[PDB]
């Protein structure tokens, strides 16, 4: 069995490049925002039930306004921990 | 109860309602279960009843 | 020079022949170097390896379709025991059927103290019955009776106790703990000797027929050809008559008594056979030349006992005891030793069968449990359901159907033709085809009787099972499925759950 | 640092109740 | 007893499987609502001709295959609370956003 | 013993008899005149120590409504004992001169580590305990009780040790989850405010 | 369930490689002169 | 998030006194229905072979009539299949078995591991 | 050949996202793994058949699966080579400015 | 079959009794022993043997109630035997309904049989009416004979057309006892049986 | 095992979804352990996701 070594000179050619531009055929002349559909969708077909409040009206718009306060409190949670160094 | 006296500098004494949340929410609602599995299948015997 | 006229000639040529399938006779010194000269063939035997054959009658190969993954080959990883089907497990043998647990207990566990902690257990007790001879002992004469008037009668718990080499009870003990050897062999021979010290002279079988397995079928048996004799019982009570004939209910056995279990001889010898327990597995001080070593049943240095191992003992009739032993852990790595076979020992085999279903047992509930279980298989329905009797007292198998909740729906109720069978039993239908079935079996019994030692009576027999087969055939014609039905569920409730 | 060699088989057992680790 | 206990609002009333399916096959229940994201959680919205009226009923089963051939079968329609209003409202939502 | 390891207990019993113008001396002297009717007719909180005393009260009143209310004649006598321990724990729950009480708690200890013999070897002797529980509990209750009795007394104890006690672990566990969340969740002195700004 | 509905080699042997038969004339040149 | 993330994420005699319940209750109704007409206990083991205990067990039994059970084991393509040279030593050893067993009754490691098995409680009909 | 041996082109493929549902890597193997050393009684001997023999250009498919837990991203970018010699670096600087200020005892 | 097959399929007749507060049966225990629990089918008996328990012990009418038992429990307590439990002598006989009394010796009389005198309770079957489940055909049995009228008059109506099916009526503790001891092809025939309840098609 | 080519060694294997692999490794002996699998995933797999 061979003992290796640790490769020091021009390890990931491939990483420090920004082929992004070039390969989605940018500069020439693919969509996202299913994800936040998605998202509000699943928060609507499924909500969790407030049974403890026999299943209010509402509902629907308290998880989605429980989503949106979590999102951007641990956002702000995450800046405010990483200057806290 | 270590995190809350490092936090608030007030260690959760009886008269302290943090004490009373930590009794409810945590020692009763999660490790009393256990506890009383335990309890009754050691120590109600051992006192011998049941 | 070292028996060079008799180690040679091939041992009296090897004159002892087997039969496999089809009649062929092979020698036993044939056998002994294909299964000890012939290890390539053992290589694949202990790698479990599938090869799958091929169609001989095939062009074209084809792998034949096979199945073959049986329960003893699936269980290999598994830890303890194995695990069948139920139908592999009547194929195979595997005949003794569990009758009872136990335990041997250091310190008995208190529900008291912390819940039972000191529960120290130093063996499990398993009691195991042959099933076909309990359903053929206990239960053509205690069967169909009440099972609480049974077990209650002190009768019954006599007969288990002096049948019990005959049913050949094998008691597991597998150990729950990594015992000491002198500790297990002096509470051994302490708790035989107390029992052999109350072992009165008692009774004990006595054989109506000699020989079987004569020198040259070693692979054959004598009992279904004894059992499927052209008169059968009259030969069995001719021979029975002329040596010991059966005095008790339908059970066989004359049952000696007494002097059969001698006092001063067999007592007194098995009192000494203990005495070479401690000097057999425990010998002279030295820890390599103890013969239980090396092997798996002991640790490393063959001072303890493994915890899982277990050790068998078959009460055989006349007096013989059979003590084996298994490893425990993964089945697929477990070895069974053989660890001794005595024979002509009446006294060990009924102070091992009292010390574990005694009036004092090792076990009381063992003993009440096995005594318990013994008339499940003596009513025809084995322990566990190999057999898949949906009648079984427990455990019955389920019909797999789902039951049926009466609709408040019109469309689902449709007036068929003749498709329902019949169902509600005492009406005028039941009752008038009962009557014509009824004629129908009388015409049968009237026409057997004009077809016209014991084999002839049994050809006689077979004649007027023919005609009525055949009288009963054409009446059944005349009536119908239902009147089919009718006949084999009067067939079923009719017949003694012993199967007599 | 000491010198105690004891000696049991129980021992293999608890070294493959060290799986754990 | 409900000529003995007060009112109290009115909470669900948790059944069980076998419950559900005698009121389901004896034609009590009206409306099922299949919830709870593992979707083994159903309120039960029962007819007046029940004997109690209309009650929102709250039931846990095991997973089998047999429900629809029960609920459909007798006269039971399956619902979800998400109708296309609130699947217009969560857009605009996400149009928010 | 086999069914007399229950005449043993009658016996701890009998060391527990062995062991004024107040009324807790006349409600003993009533307790112990109970003990003898019955014998004869069949055949405060705040302290750790009065916890131990209470609950055998308890324990063996609810033995004697269980066995007595409800060699046989050992299963009646050896709770008939079970109010005489019921009368020695009253007394003992004024532990008033403590030297009135000190032969009565020698006693009851002595007796205690008897049952606690007697009843601890009594599966392994031959005779079980499992078969009545009714019967066969509060006797091992009672006795498991007298010998934390004779651990909870004999040493000061109190209120304060197990107080002292807890405080411990918890303040253990404390540095220790202290240390686990300075070294593997978020340094201290990144979570806190760095003051002198 | 379909459209349709009603109604020495592969058996012995199993199927014949489909990506291979370009490679024929070479492998029957190699065969032929064994000095390559 | 994690109250909204599976939201976003998609004594053995007891028996035996039953047993004897059945049992007796079985036994019943068939007399009655013959009159109006006219887990423990799952293991299966094999210290010896079951022909063999049989033959020798039958040399003390006069049975007038063969029961259930025995008559089961008396009552009981396939020949390519089971040929195998595996298949052709494992019922050798069997034999050797056999012959090991007549001769002991006429410490050594046996040819093969004795058989001890679980059958399963709830099963279905054939 | 042996693999060992084997000269490969590398080839890159996108898998659906329905691969493993559809199953075809499944019906390969299970149409690899059912053949193989048959046992023929007609004439004696074990043969491996025909099919269970490769043809001229015919391979034995091995699959294996990767573990991105074998993955260790964080510290091959902390252990990145540029990173170790900022290391190396601060490290020489680092033990310079200790042995001055040790050696100036003077 | 099995206990828990008889009881599943015994699961849609309910019976009634009469009871004690404490779930107790009231025993009409008459002369030496023969105390009878008397299983009432329809609930009209059960409420006349209240008027005699209120005409002979006015305490115990009041404190009993007409308990309804569906036909598991039932079967689980006539199963046992009583002596075993340790109260013995309760008969737990069963009350069949007079109209269907009447019913099954009317229909006994078309063969020509003693038409005074059954044994047990009725159970009504037409020979080829059959319920088609979800992919099994079970065989009904009604317990009552209107309810059979019913099923008869509207299957034959729906499958169009002579279309007199039989109509047979047995006991029904011999359809429990064969249901019991079934084994062989009894056992796949009582596999299909269906039980109508005595009020299932009603004026609905 | 020992009889292994290579001799006895322990070996890391991801596998695919292939469900006749439990079926094989059972007929051909085999000793198939899991480990626990603690069904609350999301309280277990909390702690050591925020280390
Ligand atoms: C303690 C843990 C060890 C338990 C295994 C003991 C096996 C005794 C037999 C043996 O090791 O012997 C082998 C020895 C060496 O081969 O045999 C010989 O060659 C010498 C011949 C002597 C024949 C032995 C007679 C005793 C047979 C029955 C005694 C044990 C039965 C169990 C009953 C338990 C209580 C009910």
């Amino acid at each position: 069995q061979s003992e290796h070594n640790v490769k020091i000179f021009h390890n990931s050619w491939w990483t420090h490049l920004n082929i992004k531009n070039l390969v989605n055929n940018q500069d020439m002349v693919f969509n996202s925002e299913f994800i936040n559909s998605a998202i509000i969708k699943s928060i609507n077909n499924k909500t969790l039930v407030e049974n403890y409040v026999y299943s209010p009206s509402s509902e629907k718009e308290t998880m989605q306004l429980l989503l949106m306060s979590s999102s951007i409190l641990l956002h702000l949670c995450a800046i405010i921990s990483l200057v806290s160094i | 109860l270590a995190l809350l006296t490092w936090m608030s500098g007030r260690l959760p004494t009886p008269a302290t309602p943090e004490f009373w949340m930590l009794a409810y929410f945590g020692f009763y609602r999660k490790v009393w279960p256990d506890a009383a599995a335990w309890l009754q299948g050691y120590v109600v015997p051992l006192m011998g009843f049941a | 020079e070292a028996l060079l006229a008799l180690v040679a000639q091939r041992v009296a040529a090897e004159r002892m022949f087997f039969t496999l399938e089809d009649g062929s006779k092979v020698s036993l010194w044939d056998l002994q170097q294909y299964v000890d000269n012939n290890p390539e063939l053992a290589a694949l035997a202990a790698s479990v390896r599938r090869i799958a054959v091929a169609d001989p009658e095939d062009p074209a190969g084809r792998p034949l379709p096979g199945g073959g993954a049986s329960g003893l080959d699936r269980s290999r990883g598994l830890t303890g025991a194995a695990h069948m089907s139920g139908q592999e497990a009547e194929e195979l043998e595997l005949d003794w059927g569990q009758v009872g647990r136990g335990a041997l207990w250091r310190r008995r566990p208190t529900r008291w103290l912390l819940g039972g902690l000191d529960g120290v257990k130093d063996w499990e007790l398993e009691a195991y019955a042959h099933e076909p001879l309990a359903n053929q002992l206990l239960g053509a004469k205690y069967g169909g009776r009440d099972p609480r008037a049974v077990v209650a009668d002190p009768a019954y718990a006599a007969d288990v106790l002096r049948a019990g080499p005959l049913l050949g009870m094998t008691f597991v003990l597998r150990a729950a703990r990594d015992l000491p050897l002198q500790e297990v062999a002096s509470s051994w021979r302490g708790l035989l000797g107390n029992y052999l010290q109350r072992q009165a002279p008692l009774s004990l079988p006595k054989a109506v027929r000699p020989a079987h397995l004569d020198p040259t079928d070693l692979n054959g048996v004598a009992w279904p050809a004894l059992l499927s004799r052209p008169a059968a019982a009259a030969h069995a009570a001719a021979e029975a008559e002329a040596a010991g004939a059966v005095p008790d209910d339908e059970m066989g056995v004359a049952w000696r008594v007494q002097s059969g279990k001698e006092a001063a001889a067999s007592v007194a010898a098995a009192q000494q056979l203990l005495q070479s327990l401690p000097d057999a597995l425990c010998p002279g001080p030295s820890p390599a030349a103890w013969p239980l070593t090396g092997t798996k049943l002991v640790d490393e240095g063959g001072r303890n006992w493994r915890r899982g191992g277990s050790v068998w003992v078959t009460l055989q009739p006349e007096g013989g005891v059979l003590v084996q032993a298994q490893t425990g852990g993964v089945v697929g790595e477990q070895e069974s030793y053989l660890l001794t076979h005595v024979q002509g020992q009446e006294a060990l085999a009924g102070a091992v069968m009292s010390a574990f279903m005694g009036p004092q047992p090792l076990d009381p509930e063992l003993a009440a449990a096995a005594r318990s279980v013994l008339l499940v298989p003596a009513n025809g329905f084995t322990a566990a359901n190999k057999e898949r009797d949906p009648n079984h007292p427990l455990y019955p198998s389920f019909t797999g159907v789902r039951p049926g909740r009466a609709p408040r729906d019109v469309a689902a109720y449709t007036l068929a033709g003749g498709r329902t069978p019949l169902l509600a039993a005492g009406g005028p239908g039941e009752a008038k085809l009962a009557s014509e079935l009824r004629t129908v079996m009388e015409a049968a019994l009237a026409a057997a009787a004009r077809a016209e030692e014991a084999e002839a009576a049994e050809a006689r027999r077979a004649r007027g099972r023919a005609a009525a087969a055949a009288v009963m055939a054409e009446g059944l014609r005349r009536l119908g499925p239902d009147a089919v039905a009718m006949l084999e569920r009067t067939a079923a409730e009719a017949e003694a759950p012993q199967g007599g | 640092e000491v010198l105690l060699g004891q000696q049991e088989a129980a021992k293999n057992v608890a070294k493959q109740l060290d799986e754990g680790v | 007893s409900v000529k003995t206990a007060w009112r109290t609002q009115e909470v669900l009333r948790e059944l069980s499987y076998t419950q559900l399916w005698a009121l389901v096959g004896e034609g009590h229940v009206a409306r099922v609502r299949f919830y709870g994201p593992e979707k083994n959680k159903v309120m039960a919205t029962t007819r007046a001709s029940a004997p109690g009226g209309e009650r929102l009923c709250k039931v846990v089963l095991p997973p089998d295959p047999e429900l629809l051939d029960h609920l459909v079968s007798n006269g039971v329609v399956v619902d979800t609370g998400v109708t296309e209003d609130d699947r217009l409202r969560a857009s605009l939502l996400v149009q928010m956003l | 013993p086999w069914s007399s390891v229950l005449l043993g207990c009658v016996a701890a019993t009998y060391l527990r008899a062995a062991g004024l113008l107040c009324w807790r001396h006349q409600r003993l002297a009533l307790t112990a005149a109970a003990y003898g009717m019955v014998a004869v007719l069949t055949q405060s909180v705040s302290t750790v120590a009065g916890l131990l005393l209470t609950t055998t009260i308890v324990v063996s009143l609810y033995g004697l409504f269980a066995a007595v209310f409800a060699a046989a004649g050992l299963r009646r006598l050896a709770a008939g004992g079970l109010l005489l321990t019921a009368a020695a724990s009253h007394g003992l729950f004024d532990f008033p001169n403590p030297t009135i009480y000190s032969l009565l708690n020698l006693g009851f200890v002595a007796a205690a580590v008897l049952q606690s013999y007697f009843l601890y070897i009594a599966p392994a002797w031959g005779v079980n305990v499992n078969w009545d529980t009714a019967l066969w509990g509060p006797m091992y209750g009672t006795a498991f009780l007298g010998l934390v009795y004779g651990l909870v007394a004999l040493t000061k104890f109190d209120w304060s040790s197990v107080v002292d006690a807890v405080l411990r672990v918890a303040c253990w566990f404390a540095e220790l989850t202290m240390w686990f969340w300075d070294t593997f969740v978020w340094k201290f002195s990144w979570s806190e405010k760095t003051r002198r700004a | 369930y379909g459209e349709g509905g009603l109604r020495a080699l592969e058996a012995v042997v199993g199927k014949a490689p489909a990506t291979t038969g370009r490679y024929r004339r070479d492998l029957e040149l190699l065969l032929a002169h064994p000095e390559l | 998030l994690a109250l909204l993330t599976p939201t976003l994420l998609t004594n053995d005699l007891i028996s035996i006194k039953y047993c004897f319940n059945n049992l007796y209750n079985y036994i019943s109704n068939k007399t009655a229905l013959s009159t109006k007409n006219l887990l423990p206990y799952l293991k299966a083991i094999s210290p010896l072979y079951s022909k063999f205990m049989i033959d020798h067990s039958l040399k003390f039994i006069t049975p007038k009539t063969t029961l259930k059970l025995l008559q089961h084991k008396l009552n009981k393509n396939s020949r390519p299949l089971n040929h195998y040279n595996q298949a052709l030593k494992l019922i050798n050893g069997y034999e050797q078995y056999k012959n090991n067993l007549q001769i002991n009754c006429n410490i050594t490691k046996l040819k093969l591991n004795l058989t001890k098995t679980t059958v399963p409680f709830k099963t279905l009909i054939k | 050949m042996p693999e060992w041996d084997m000269e490969k082109y590398r080839f890159y493929v996108d898998l659906p996202g329905d691969f493993w549902e559809s199953g075809v890597l499944q019906r390969h193997l299970a149409a690899q793994r059912a053949e193989g050393a048959v046992w023929d009684p007609a004439s004696g001997q074990y043969i491996l058949p025909y099919r269970a023999q490769k043809k001229v250009f015919q391979v034995s498919t091995e699959v294996q699966l990767l573990d991105p837990q074998e993955s260790w991203d964080f510290l091959g970018w902390l252990l990145a080579p540029g990173r170790l010699e900022f290391y190396e670096k601060a490290a020489c600087v680092a033990i310079a400015l200790r042995v001055l200020g040790i050696v100036i005892a003077i | 079959m099995a206990k828990d097959e008889v009881k599943a399929r015994l699961a849609p007749v309910p019976v009634y009794t009469v009871a004690n507060p404490k779930n107790e049966f009231v025993l009409v225990a008459g002369e030496n022993n023969t105390q009878l629990g008397f299983f009432f089918f329809r609930k009209e008996d059960a409420e006349a043997l209240i008027e005699k328990i209120r005409e002979e012990n006015p305490r115990l009418a009041r404190d009993s109630k007409i308990l309804r038992v569906p036909m598991d429990n039932v079967y689980e307590v006539f199963t046992t035997p009583r002596e075993q439990t340790g109260l013995q002598g309760i008969h737990f006989r069963f009350m069949p309904d007079m109209k269907q009394v009447a019913h099954a010796l009317q229909l006994y009389k078309d063969a020509g049989v003693p038409t005074r005198q059954f044994i047990g309770v009725p159970v009504f079957q037409a020979e080829g009416l059959t319920v088609t489940t979800r992919d099994m055909q079970y065989v009904p049995l009604f317990l009552c004979k209107e309810d059979l009228d019913i099923a008869v008059q509207s299957a034959y109506v729906q499958r169009n057309a002579a279309p007199l099916p039989k109509v047979e009526v047995g006991s029904f503790e011999e359809v429990v006892m064969r249901m019991t001891a079934s084994a062989g092809n009894e056992l796949a025939a009582w596999s299909q049986v269906m039980f109508v309840a005595p009020e299932l098609l009603r004026d609905s």
